[PDB]
């Protein structure tokens, strides 16, 4: 199996601004599992943003509990993040990960895949 | 077990019964029909049939593959016979080493607290019920995820 990604959405804001990222996967997988935006700063460990779990859980981080909003599309295999009250620590760039279901026959083949990613920068 | 015209001779891979008492199980129809069978694969997993199945001719290398976390049964549906015969029949598949892979690390996950946190037999019921299984059972500590099908 084959999965390509193509993240999107990605620029520059100043604080209080509003950005949308968009994740696209395409390939042979059966469908998206848990999906989750994550964002890694220079000098900093990549930490998770929000995740939608293929259970429906949302969970977000402290930092941008209410200020962004994740969402996925199961029929065009889409995820989103819309990035609302942008605050000047929120520069990073930001990697969208997409759990493929990748089954053949009966099971649950799931493997997890990362993008080139998307670049926010929230300048003074 | 050449005689009975069955056709397994992948390493790893065995049968219950075993292909060897299948080669001394030939009927004086040249037929051999056994009363519940089990094909598995160690280390993977395995698939029991219940019931009277007719073994005699069946090309088990080309029809059942079992692999990490999943079975195919008949790879071609040209080639599936119809439903009742062959192995296209209920059937029981137990699963070894179901586990989460993390996300980043792309290691397992095997530590039975994880498993609970991230609900993954929650995650493997609802793996079974899309897939029109029915889920049996998931063991944490080994990996087992059992579950039944009506076909393949
Ligand atoms: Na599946």
């Amino acid at each position: 199996g084959q999965v390509q990604l193509v993240e999107s959405g990605g620029g520059l804001a100043k604080p209080g601004g509003s950005l949308r990222l968009s994740c696209v996967a395409t390939g042979t997988f059966r469908s998206m599992e848990d999906v989750g935006w994550y964002r890694q700063a220079p000098g900093k460990d990549r930490e998770l943003v929000a995740e939608i779990t293929t259970l429906g859980k949302v969970t977000y981080a402290d930092s941008v509990k209410g200020r962004f909003t994740i969402s996925r599309d199961d029929a065009k295999n889409a995820v989103y993040l819309q990035m609302s009250d942008l605050k000047s620590e929120d520069t990073a760039v930001y990697y969208c990960n997409i759990e493929a279901d990748q089954t053949k026959g009966i099971g649950y083949v799931v493997y997890p895949y990362w993008g080139q990613g998307t670049r926010v920068t929230v300048s003074s | 077990s050449h005689p009975a015209g069955i056709i397994l001779t992948r390493d790893s891979y065995y049968t219950i019964p075993s292909m060897e008492e299948l080669a001394r199980s030939v009927d004086e129809n040249g037929e051999c029909i056994v009363n519940g069978f089990t094909i598995g694969r160690e280390g993977f997993g395995s698939i029991y049939f219940e019931g009277i199945v007719n073994l005699t001719n069946l090309d088990l290398d080309s029809i059942v593959h079992i692999r990490r976390k999943e079975v195919i049964v008949y790879v071609d549906d040209q080639n599936k016979p119809p439903l009742g015969e062959g192995l296209n029949r209920p059937a029981q598949v137990t699963l070894d080493e179901v586990w989460p892979i993390d996300k980043t690390s792309r290691c397992m996950i095997t530590s039975p607290e994880r498993l609970s946190e991230m609900n993954y037999k929650s995650k493997l019921e609802n793996a079974s019920r899309k897939q029109g299984a029915q889920f049996v059972d998931y063991r944490p500590e080994s990996g087992s995820w059992v579950f039944k099908v009506n076909h393949f």
